[PDB]
């Protein structure tokens, strides 16, 4: 269950807010068979993540 | 209904295209006083937020 959905009682100080599209989330799962397989590359050039 | 003096709310603006074209086109506009920038020309301007 999606228990403690408060962490903060309010909210001083936020920056920054982004919304793109949902991604695959795929409900409960299976053991073994590890079909996903997620290669992800991280850089930061100039500012640009 | 809009904040007081010192709780000045802040409005973040990111990855979006703006249209000054509201601020100009309209007619109950009858109050725009800008000495900072060029008010015909900040359409051409673009701002990082």
């Amino acid at each position: 269950m999606e228990s403690e959905f408060r962490v903060y009682s309010s909210a001083n100080n936020c920056t920054f807010e982004y919304v793109s599209q949902p991604f695959l989330m795929d409900l409960e799962g299976k053991q073994g068979n590890f079909k996903n397989l997620r290669e992800f590359v991280f850089k930061n050039i100039d500012g640009y993540f | 209904r809009f904040a007081s003096v010192y709780a000045w709310n802040r409005k973040r603006i990111s990855n979006c295209v703006a249209d000054y074209s509201v601020l100009y086109n309209l007619a109950p506009f009858f109050t725009f006083k800008c000495y900072g920038v060029s008010p015909t020309k900040l359409n051409d301007l673009c701002f990082t937020n």
